[PDB]
RNA sequence: CUACGCAGUA
RNA sequence: GGCACUGCGUAG
């Protein structure tokens, strides 16, 4: 029958499915099933799970049993095979320790061990001197590494002499360097993974180092504690007086960075007063059983629930909709989106969604030949380091984050840091870490879900020493046209025609494709986000040295992956993932965006047969990515360049941080040369643990009819001046909710309203070319609305209502 | 530059507030029983707070950690000092019951101190 | 459409309840909030009244 | 090009 | 009472 096998060979490379005491399965089987995820075709996972009582034959007669946010309990499920995947991991050490007792050197593959552990091929084996063959377990580790923290494999750690039945081990509650014990974890398991392994990352040689030592730790940070994690405090003396100050951090991923500038201004009293050191030093214990997301500290007596709102009505925009005919019954046309209100216990709530996030070990040889894939797509662009009279900020009028909201917004912290002081801290930045705390507070905005929203409001040090960090790079990103990330590209004025050209540059047989991330802020990996920022921080090869860029990466992870969020006023521990509130969310989100889809066609292209493709070349390109991914040390730029040829030829992407529009070769896909919907929900089960559903993804085959949906716009195709442009329409839905439902009652009549609508009028003109009537009488009813209130309010404002001052807004001139 | 002194005084007395509030009772001690002398901050209030906040949203998580007057919990055992509700009014402990649970405002506040 | 201007009275229902502090309380702020929610998330027409009718009774209640 | 206010998008 | 981008609005 069909079975999973990892080859390489002069014809044939890659992890495929092939037509070829001993039990009927083996690890490569399993490593396939779990990474190559389909939910139509279960089966093989099916009696993987049932065989070895991971769960019984009932549980998947229940629905969405796969899922992972509707059914968390899988996680247990998993879980029941990772002590046998640890058993595994045992015995081929000892296997590896018998070859290099008998000079054997080989390759060690998935496909010759059983799942009971046991090594039952021999082949491919040369014998060499005695005491000296080395095994090559490159690969075996590399595609194995991704099931080690699905299944929790290493959980047996945590008990005294790693055996389940007995009791936890009671770590003494002052320890935080645990790096022995790294050392141990390593030495056990990972024996003959050949490449250095630094557990303080603080010891690394470059980036591609800082990731490889950061994958291999963030395995090693389930086994201890929880509560050793974090800023690291030290009993100081000023003035005569003690202080509690952090003298460095504990990162799950990073291990411990300790500061440079430990000595026991205005500046100062920053660094002091955005540390939590201070904060959860003299605050009370805190038990919050609402969540099971560890607590730190109650920083007041009481605890505060918030709430929201519900959104204001208007009466007048309403009245006069149902008058003109709309809101009638049956219509096409009708009111979907609400301001919806919520209790005290929504801001927990929300908060709680953090327990998605979980800690995925990825799949190392992989993950560095995506993050050298990706940087291909950021070498038009140019960063550096800027001064702090050369940053540019946009808005002086907002809160500064926590603590530092008690005493003014951020106006009053700009104007009162000279820019002596911010180069100053942020030269300080480069050499200490600053933890800090980021607020959590609910968001009131139009939505269609009664789900509530939270933004994650950061503190001011953190925002100034990122700006100046990355604002040049940020800058020159949102400045480029026709590039891959179209962060910055107006829609108007010919925009999205000129984006949509761009997509479909060359394309043998296009297809277009979409899809989305299920709790996209909340389940993205430690690993994607650290390979993130170490993309954007790759411009700075000439400002900065290495200490300084590791050090601006642990203030970023200090400050954004493990923050202290100051959740209904008390501290807690973030587990993972992306700010909403943070500098560089979007770009960070494009970077992973780039990286998640680079996966997937790295996968597609592996698991491809190889034998039947008709190809040569491409036959040749997957053979040459297979000894450049799991066989090649150093970066390749040749082969590099050459695949970034390939996908921008074969497969066009239009990313905007969450949404992407892929156009691509549908005979290359269909062969298997292309990633699909499928390798996208693969991908995405295996490394950001979150079950992607077809409902939320898209495919289009006629490219007339453009994308289904960027960026919550819908394309058609329409004439002017005898040429077919594409054009971009809202959900008229949407339009007339934020027209009836204002954010408060200062909306609700004056001069103000006349902008408002103003800009809807600006955004839902398209409609007027929809062929269904209601959409084209959206847009009229929008304009006759603004002539009313023209009408009651009261030669230059008479432009408002002509359609022709919104037709300006979409034609190429400007 | 007003401003800025201002804001410098205020940030001061606020670190200085922050450090009347610490008791360096069991601070000293943890500090001295580590070598290094830096010990996780999430450790701190886990061993030299004094007082103790619980935060109840359903009963039987009230029966399984703080049922009675008296509670352990960080190896240490707690007393119970006040129970409010969401709506920050006094529940005395006859109050919480089965049968009197649908008419508490969930979810309930317990304040302990260190025993 | 009935749907419609029934949501646009739960709206303005629910508008007027907080106006009136009835968020202080929690159990009948978070009974009326579920319910304006309901409300405005239905597809029946008829469960819509009843529930609007149980909002409105909350709020002529005090 | 600057200040301010609003709208849309992630 | 968060970041980034685009577009309008009143003042030079
Ligand atoms: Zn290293
Ligand atoms: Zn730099």
């Amino acid at each position: 029958v069909y079975r999973a096998f990892d080859i390489y060979n002069d014809k044939v490379a890659g992890f495929a499915k092939f037509l070829k005491r001993l039990t009927k399965y083996t690890m490569a089987d399993l490593v396939y099933a779990l990474r190559h995820f389909d939910e139509g075709n279960c089966d093989t996972l099916k009696e993987i799970l049932v065989t070895y009582n991971c769960c019984d034959d009932d549980y998947f007669n229940k629905k969405d049993w796969y899922d992972f946010v509707e059914n968390p309990d899988i996680l247990r499920v998993y879980a029941n095979l990772g002590e046998r995947v640890r058993q595994a991991l045992l015995k081929t050490v000892q296997f590896c320790d018998a070859m290099r007792n008998a000079g054997i050197v080989g390759v060690l593959t998935l496909d010759n061990q059983d799942l009971n552990g046991n090594w039952y091929d021999f082949g491919d084996f040369i014998q060499t001197t005695p005491g000296s063959g080395v095994p090559v377990v490159d690969s075996y580790y590399s595609l194995l590494m991704p099931i080690l923290t699905l299944t929790r494999a290493l959980t047996a750690e945590s008990h005294v002499d790693t055996d389940l039945t007995k009791p936890y081990i009671k770590w003494d509650l002052l320890k935080y360097d645990f790096t022995e014990e790294r050392l141990k974890l390593f030495d056990r398991y990972f024996k003959y993974w050949d490449q250095t392994y630094h557990p303080n990352c603080v010891n690394c040689l470059d980036d591609r180092c800082i990731l490889h030592c950061a994958n291999f730790n963030v395995l090693f940070s389930t086994v201890f504690p929880p509560t050793s994690f974090g800023p690291l405090v030290r009993k100081i003396f000023v003035d005569g007086v003690p202080f509690v100050v952090s003298t460095g951090y504990h990162f799950r991923e990073l291990g411990v960075v300790h500061n440079q500038d430990v000595n026991l201004s205005f500046k100062e009293l920053l660094v002091y007063a955005a540390d939590p050191a201070m904060h959860a030093a003299s605050g009370n214990l805190l038990l919050d059983k609402r969540t099971t997301c560890f607590s730190v500290a109650a920083l007041t007596n009481n605890v505060a629930f918030q709430t929201v709102k519900p959104g204001n009505f208007n009466k007048d925009f309403y009245d006069f909709a149902v008058s003109k005919g709309f809101f009638k019954e049956g219509s096409s046309v009708e009111l979907k989106h609400f301001f919806f209100a919520q209790d005290g216990n929504a801001a927990i709530s929300d908060y709680d969604y953090y327990r998605y996030n979980l800690p995925t070990m990825c799949d190392i040889r992989q993950l560095l030949f995506v993050v050298e894939v990706v940087d291909k797509y950021f070498d038009c662009y140019d960063g550096g380091c800027i001064n702090a009279n050369q940053v540019i900020v946009n808005n002086l009028d907002k809160s500064a984050g926590f603590p530092f909201n008690k005493w003014g917004k951020a106006r009053l912290y700009y104007d009162s840091m000279s820019y002596e002081d911010q180069d100053a801290l942020f030269a300080y930045t480069k050499r200490n870490v600053i933890p800090t705390i980021t607020q959590m507070n609910l968001k009131y905005a139009i939505s269609a879900k009664n789900r509530a929203r939270t933004v994650a409001g950061v503190s001011i040090c953190s925002t100034m020493t990122n700006r100046q960090f990355h604002q040049k790079l940020l800058k020159s990103i949102a400045a480029t046209r026709g590039a891959t990330v179209v962060i910055g590209t107006s829609k108007f004025y010919g925009g999205w025609h000129n984006m949509l050209k761009t997509v479909y540059s060359d394309v043998e047989n296009p297809h277009l494709m979409g899809w989305d991330y299920p709790k996209c802020d909340r389940a993205m990996p430690n690993m994607l986000r650290i390979m993130a920022s170490l993309v954007l921080a790759r411009k700075h090869t000439t400002c900065c040295s290495l200490s300084h860029r590791f050090y601006r990466l642990a203030n970023e992870c200090a400050q954004v992956l493990s923050e202290m969020v100051m959740c209904g006023g008390s501290l807690y521990v973030k587990p993972g993932g992306t700010s909403s509130g943070d500098a560089t969310t979007a770009y960070a989100n494009s970077v992973f965006n780039i990286c998640q889809a680079v996966t997937a066609n790295v996968n597609a292209l592996l698991s491809t047969d190889g034998n039947k493709i008709a190809d040569k070349y491409v036959r040749n390109l997957q053979h040459r990515l297979y000894e450049c991914l799991y066989r090649n040390r150093d970066v390749d730029t040749d082969f590099v360049n050459e695949f970034y040829a390939y996908l921008r030829k074969h497969f066009s992407m239009m990313i905007l941080s969450d949404d992407a529009v892929v156009c691509f070769n549908s005979t290359y896909a269909s062969q298997g040369l292309v990633a699909s919907i499928k390798n996208f929900k693969s991908v995405l089960y295996y490394q950001n643990n979150v079950f992607m559903s077809e409902a939320k993804c898209w495919t289009e085959t006629d490219l007339t009819k453009g994308p289904h949906e960027f960026c919550s716009q819908h394309t058609m195709l329409v004439k002017q001046g005898d040429d077919y442009v594409y054009l971009p329409y809202p959900d008229p839905s949407r339009i007339l909710g934020a027209g009836c439902f204002v954010d408060d009652i200062v909306k609700t009549d004056g001069t103000l309203m006349i902008e408002r609508f103003v800009s809807l009028a600006i955004d839902a003109y398209p409609l007027t070319k929809h062929p269904n009537q209601e959409y084209a009488d959206v847009f009229h009813l929008y304009l006759q609305y603004i002539r009313k209130l023209h009408d009651e309010l009261t030669d230059n404002t008479s432009r408002y209502w002509e359609p022709e001052f919104y037709e300006a807004m979409y034609t190429p001139h400007t | 530059e007003d401003k800025r002194a201002k804001v410098t005084s205020a940030m001061q007395t606020m670190l200085f507030t922050m450090l009347r509030k610490l008791d360096n009772d069991a601070l000293n001690n943890i500090i001295n029983n580590a070598r290094d002398g830096c010990v996780p901050l999430n450790i701190i209030p886990l061993t030299t707070a004094a007082k103790l906040m619980v935060v109840i949203p359903d009963y039987n998580t009230y029966k399984n950690t703080c049922d009675g007057t008296t509670f352990t919990y960080a190896s240490a055992l707690w007393e119970i000092q006040q129970v409010v509700d969401a709506d920050s009014k006094i529940v005395q402990l006859s109050e919480i019951s089965m049968d009197n649970s649908p008419n508490l405002a969930w979810p309930l506040i317990v304040t302990a101190l260190r025993a | 459409s009935k749907m419609s201007d029934v949501k646009c009275t739960s709206v303005v229902l629910l508008s007027v309840l907080q106006q009136l502090r009835v968020e202080s309380s929690s159990k009948l702020w978070a009974q009326c909030v579920q319910l304006h929610n309901d409300i405005l998330l239905a597809k029946d027409t008829t469960e819509a009244f009843e529930k609007m009718v149980s909002l409105l009774s909350v709020l002529l209640s005090m």
